[PDB]
């Protein structure tokens, strides 16, 4: 049972939880109602388990792609914004969080992956993936490396896979065909083969995760990384002269990252739905609340129209939205999480060498096909 | 002697109660249960779950089938110890276990006959079962009983065992192939989570009473529970007109 | 499985009569190395229950139900629910049993009434009759067998086989 | 056309009755003439060694015995018949074997064979009357080459194979080879006057026809590997292994363990294992115990030359070394069906694998472990050992003669020349 008379919010550990806690302290000063912000590990898997039994947080912040699945299990309340509040946010941000005709999960921010490069080590970042190994043959002469990023999460490895082809689910005739999965076509095999070739020739390490790549970039040990605005962020501490630019192209075609909408959903079992509504609509989704969150950890291009003039002052947001222009809005269908797991398997067996590219993508295709059949 | 006076007191005690307190006890027991939480919409599907993992999890759980009703949930044990203070109704020496033949037929008989109990629709036959070894390379009974079986078979020429005079002996062996320990699981015996021990009740008496109650169960297997009230009005309601919801032996029909 | 779930639920939602459940038996192929025959075997594909004992059985059933609840995430378990659940464990060689007979001969087999059920000689129909069912229907399709069960007595409607032929390939 | 003497089958109970055998209006009768059996069923394979008696027991469901039971060995046209129920006996098997029929309800024919050889290496069948009429059961018998299953020796000493074979073998080409990493095994010495450069002046093979035993002395260099000893052409797999090692073990000349490779009991008596040995090993520990069925679980320790017992075998066992004869006695008081596993009999620390794996089962009701035959002559004393279990231990169990009109005991409780051994337990 969730305690009535307070708000519990879960947010990912790389996001602005202290800024959200300051917004909750403003809510506590104005209303007397305490807001507790937590950041548990594996929260996107823990949330449906405790939510099914009537437990969990009042509000969850996460990308929209899982929330439709949360909608199928009855775990989210239908939200009730009026027309004036709906006119304060961008139309495509409302379009991304629609499931079965009903609005859920208040949009917070638009996120896309960018290339972050050290201007001192590399004033001219590469435009193509293909020239990354040869560049990596030079920085090893100086004790450095070209590129390090998290190979354990398929979200970061998707832009190389998606460049020459490959897709999540086929969209045709105004609907998804969930049995038509594009993990084993020519473009996906070419992208994952290029990644495995990058690993075989010792240009990257298959064990590299978020923390190791972040620490390596913050110490000037690698010239590039691939991440979103939440790295800026202590890269902001590191005083490295960094730049934010477009992902490299592959076989003449641009990388196609998934574009994420960080959104705020209300648990259907919460007895504080009106308090959560007041907190999210009237305090968080304002200029000063989003400003307070961005000062902790930048959210990217937030959905609030009136902050856009501030967004134009940050050219890194322009680079983020340039990468978003070359990407796609994620589907919100419930099968996507299993999709992520399959792609999460498909990289790791390929990256470690325990399976080839063809066997790993074949196994992912059989997994998905068995799931629908 | 004073046995007749005790029997008269027992008849006097039983005539007052007759049927209503036992009926009320059983009804009270049923009434308290099922009131905790009703989902009314939960559905068990075969899509998310898998039959193979269900079989492995069923094998892993111990015991698979409850050998006895839980004492903490329902005070069945209280009735047994209600008027039993030691009273060694097997009056030969205890540890009735590893004590082999030299098991006379008259040493259970003396106490049991005197009890003035239910009429002997009781089979009164014990299925003593001896599993000699875990691997199946052994004479398929105890040797002392086996030599008597060999002598009777030699008298009968031991041609076909299929045409047995009594099929109960052949069937009961198939029905129960195990001793009071189900699978000898490492954690089956060290259990301290059933907070009312049975006070080391004898397995044989409990098994005989249990199988006679399973004869009560198979006679209880009826197509419709309420034959008499079915033509008048048949409807589905989460309520019971009779709290017991079953009937026992016929009173005068 | 989810789409087949939806279509099995759809099949009984538009059904004229009160059918208790619906089961799709699914074809498969196992390679028997002794006879060299890629034998077709029917097994549990999907199912949808709609609906309407003694202490030891109900405690066993409630134990199984709370084990399943523990897996996914205490009312009594009726005989139809328990028959539906235990039916997940059965597999059927092509030609063997009521669905294998329906599949091998591509015909509809309609067992209506407890007399027909006990007199058919199929063990599954007998166990169903024990467990409260009065009508059992097997209809062959392209990729398996649709089995309907009901506690009521229902006579042969062509509309049912029409719906089955429409909603399934 | 006709036979003067009636057929010996008419004993069994017959029921003369009215129409329909399914209704029991019939009179039983018993014809008192003579017994019956047949031949169907058998062990499907028997592995035996030299010097060890072999029981062979077909099973037997009752139209035969005017129908003599014939054991034959299956090569050529219409296989040579070894043994009958009729008193005919093959000249190459006189005093070597004995068939015994036994009757209606204990139904079995017992072949007993004394000294198995490579003249019996093959298919056997055991059959009722008319050999050429398909009423048969077949039994692959398996034979020769008990050996020093795990040899040492010390790196500047002299070791010796002792390698049994048979009359085929008595005129032969015996082989000693070292196993290498492929199915071929390259011969190290051969009795056809050929000897490897790597073993010259450091080996000597000598056949011995009479006791049926080759010796092979190694005074210089065996090398630690698996080692193979055999007949001609050791690709047909009639070979045995030796495994030799000197990799940080040091133990004298050829240790042993050519014990009975089966015993058969029931809870009436107490078994006595006898395992042989050699010089250095009399100092080391010796143990029997049963290796556990799970592969992960390691073998446990039972009885030992240092006085560790098992908590259920303490008073119930005895171990007895004998260093001059290099023998070891193991005495297990109360046989019960909790003991019928496979038994290891190891001669170092468990784990080192230097042990013969005995089976010890049977389903029966006689029991008696003893030297079942004995030899003595006029005016000599004799002895034997004749044993008891825990249940019959309270009652006296003195030795008694096998066949007598009335019960009598050969040896009285009083001891004048020798004293009976009664290890109370």
């Amino acid at each position: 049972k969730i305690e009535e008379g307070k708000l519990v919010i879960w947010i990912n550990g790389d996001k602005g939880y202290n800024g959200l806690a300051e917004v909750g302290k403003k809510f506590e000063k104005d209303t007397g109602i305490k807001v507790t912000v937590e950041h548990p590990d594996k929260l996107e898997e823990k949330f449906p388990q405790v939510a099914a039994t009537g437990d969990g947080p009042d509000i969850i912040f996460w990308a929209h792609d899982r929330f439709g699945g949360y909608a199928q299990s009855g775990l989210l309340a239908e939200i009730t914004p009026d027309k004036a509040f709906q006119d304060k946010l961008y139309p495509f941000t409302w379009d991304a969080v629609r499931y079965n005709g009903k609005l859920i999960a208040y949009p917070i921010a638009v996120e896309a992956l960018s290339l972050i490069y050290n201007k001192d080590l590399l004033p001219n970042p590469p435009k193509t993936w293909e020239e990354i190994p040869a560049l990596d043959k030079e920085l090893k002469a100086k004790g450095k490396s070209a590129l390090m990023f998290n190979l354990q999460e398929p979200y970061f490895t998707w832009p190389l896979i998606a460049a020459d082809g490959g897709y999540a689910f086929k969209y045709e005739n105004g609907k998804y065909d969930i049995k038509d999965v594009g993990v084993d076509n020519a473009g996906a095999k070419a992208g994952l083969t290029f990644l495995v070739d990058l690993i075989k020739n010792k240009h990257m390490n298959a064990d590299t995760d978020y923390s190791i790549a972040e620490a390596a970039f913050n110490k000037g040990e690698t010239a590039m990384t691939i991440n979103g605005p939440w790295a800026w962020s202590n890269i902001d501490t590191s005083k490295v002269n960094y730049g934010v630019t477009v992902l490299p192209t592959f076989k003449g075609q641009p990388s196609k990252p998934f574009v994420g909408v960080l959104s705020a959903g209300i648990n259907a079992a919460s007895p504080n739905k009106e308090l959560a509504k007041e907190f999210l609509e009237n305090y968080l989704l304002t200029d000063e609340g989003l400003e307070a969150v961005n000062k902790d950890k930048p959210l990217g291009a937030v959905a609030l129209k009136s902050y856009e003039e501030e967004l134009a002052k940050d050219p890194r947001i322009a680079a983020t939205m340039e990468n978003a222009q070359k990407g796609e809005i994620m589907p919100n269908i419930p099968q996507m999480s299993a999709f992520w797991y399959a792609v999460r398997t498909a990289v790791i067996n390929a990256a470690s060498g325990r399976q080839t590219v063809d066997e790993a993508l074949k196994d992912a295709q059989t997994n998905n096909a068995a799931a629908e059949f | 002697m004073s046995s007749s006076m005790e029997c008269s007191e027992f008849v006097g005690s039983r005539r007052f109660t007759g049927k209503k307190p036992s009926f009320s006890q059983t009804c009270s027991r049923l009434s308290q249960y099922l009131k905790e939480n009703g989902s009314f919409g939960d559905l068990s599907l075969g899509m998310a779950c898998k039959p193979d993992v269900n079989g492995t999890l069923g094998n892993s759980r111990q015991p698979t089938t409850t050998m006895s009703l839980f004492p903490c949930e329902a005070s069945n044990m209280d009735s047994m110890v209600q008027d039993v203070k030691p009273t060694n109704l097997f009056p030969r020496q205890p540890s009735f276990s590893s004590s082999s033949s030299s098991l006379p037929k008259e040493d259970v008989l003396k106490m049991t006959q005197t009890t003035r109990s239910v009429k002997p629709e009781s089979q009164t036959a014990p299925l003593t079962i001896f599993y000699a070894g875990q691997v199946i390379v052994f004479n398929d009974f105890s040797a002392e009983k086996a030599k008597e079986v060999i002598n009777l078979a030699s008298k009968g020429t031991a041609n076909s065992l299929a045409k047995n005079q009594t099929d109960i002996r052949s069937n009961i062996a198939t029905i129960a192939n195990q001793v009071p320990h189900p699978r000898k699981t490492t954690t089956q015996e060290p259990i301290q989570s059933s907070p009312t021990p049975l006070t080391e009740l004898p397995i044989a008496r409990r098994a005989s009473l249990h199988r006679f109650l399973e004869k009560r169960k198979d006679r209880v297997t009826s197509k419709a529970p309420y034959q008499l009230c079915d033509p008048a009005k048949a409807s589905s309601n989460p309520q019971t007109t009779g709290n017991m919801s079953w009937l026992g032996l016929a009173a005068e029909i | 499985e989810d789409t087949l779930q939806q279509r099995l639920q759809a099949l009984i939602e538009s059904a004229g009569e009160n059918w208790t459940y619906a089961i799709f038996w699914q074809i498969s192929h196992d390679f028997d190395s002794s006879t060299g025959d890629n034998t077709v075997i029917l097994g549990w594909g999907d199912g949808y229950y709609k609906g309407e004992t003694n202490t030891a059985e109900q405690e066993h059933r409630k134990r199984v139900i709370r084990e399943l609840n523990s897996l996914i995430s205490d009312e009594e378990v009726t005989d139809t629910e328990w028959f539906f659940l235990v039916s997940m464990t059965q597999s059927f060689v092509n030609g063997v049993g009521l669905p294998g007979e329906s599949f091998l001969n591509s015909r509809v087999i309609w067992l209506s009434g407890s007399g027909a059920l006990t007199g058919s000689g199929c063990e599954r129909a007998g166990q169903g009759q024990i467990y409260g069912l009065k009508t059992m229907v097997c209809i062959a399709t392209q990729n398996g067998v649709v089995e309907l069960g009901s506690s009521e007595v229902i006579s042969q409607s062509s509309d049912l086989m029409h719906k089955v032929n429409n909603l399934f390939n | 056309m006709d036979d003067d003497n009636g057929l010996e089958l008419s004993l069994g109970l017959s029921c003369g009755g009215s129409t329909g055998k399914a209704k029991g209006n019939n009179n039983n009768n018993a014809g008192s003439s003579s017994e019956n059996y047949r031949a169907e069923g058998g062990d499907r394979s028997a592995k035996v060694i030299d010097d060890f008696k072999n029981f062979l027991h077909p099973t037997s469901q009752r139209p035969a015995e005017p129908s003599s039971g014939s054991q034959r060995s299956d090569s050529g046209q219409q296989p040579p018949q070894n043994f009958f129920n009729d008193l005919s006996k093959a000249p190459t098997t006189e005093a070597e074997a004995s068939t015994k029929p036994l009757w209606v309800e204990d139904e079995s024919r017992k072949e007993a064979g004394n000294k198995r050889k490579f003249g019996f290496p093959g298919m056997n069948d055991d059959k009722k009357k008319e050999k050429d009429s398909s009423h048969v059961d077949m039994h692959e018998k398996k034979t020769k080459a008990s050996h020093v299953s795990t040899a040492t020796d010390e790196g500047s000493t002299a070791e010796n194979e002792d390698v049994a074979e048979s009359e085929v073998g008595g005129g032969s080409s015996s082989n000693h080879a070292k196993e290498v990493v492929r199915p071929p095994t390259d011969t190290n010495i051969v009795d056809n006057l050929t000897g490897q450069r790597r073993s010259n002046h450091g080996g000597s093979g000598t056949e011995e026809f009479t006791m049926r035993n080759m010796s092979y002395t190694v005074p210089f260099t065996v090398h630690p590997q698996n080692v193979v000893t055999s007949m001609p052409y050791s690709l047909p797999t009639k070979e045995s292994g030796q495994h030799a090692a000197a990799t940080s073990l040091l133990q004298p000349n050829a240790n042993a363990g050519n014990l009975p490779i089966m015993f058969g009991y029931s809870p009436v008596q107490l078994p006595m294992l006898d395992k042989d040995g050699s010089g250095g090993i009399v100092a080391l520990s010796q143990s029997p115990f049963a290796g556990r069925v799970p592969s992960n679980s390691a073998t446990a320790k039972g009885e030992g030359k240092q006085p560790v017992a098992e908590e259920g075998s303490s008073e119930d066992a005895s171990e007895r070394p004998t260093g001059d004869n290099s023998n070891l006695n193991t005495a297990f008081s109360f046989d019960f069906s909790a003991i019928k596993p496979g038994m290891a009999a190891d001669v170092k620390f468990g784990g080192s694998g230097a042990r013969p794996n005995l089976p010890w089962v049977s389903t029966t009701g006689s029991g008696p472990h003893g030297r079942t035959i004995s030899g003595v002559t006029y005016r000599y004393n004799a002895n034997q050992i004749k044993i008891v279990c825990a249940c019959h231990g309270s009652h006296m169990s003195p030795e008694e003669f096998v066949r007598h009109a009335s019960e009598e005991y050969v040896s009285p409780e009083s001891s004048m020349g020798m004293t009976a051994a009664s290890a109370h337990t």
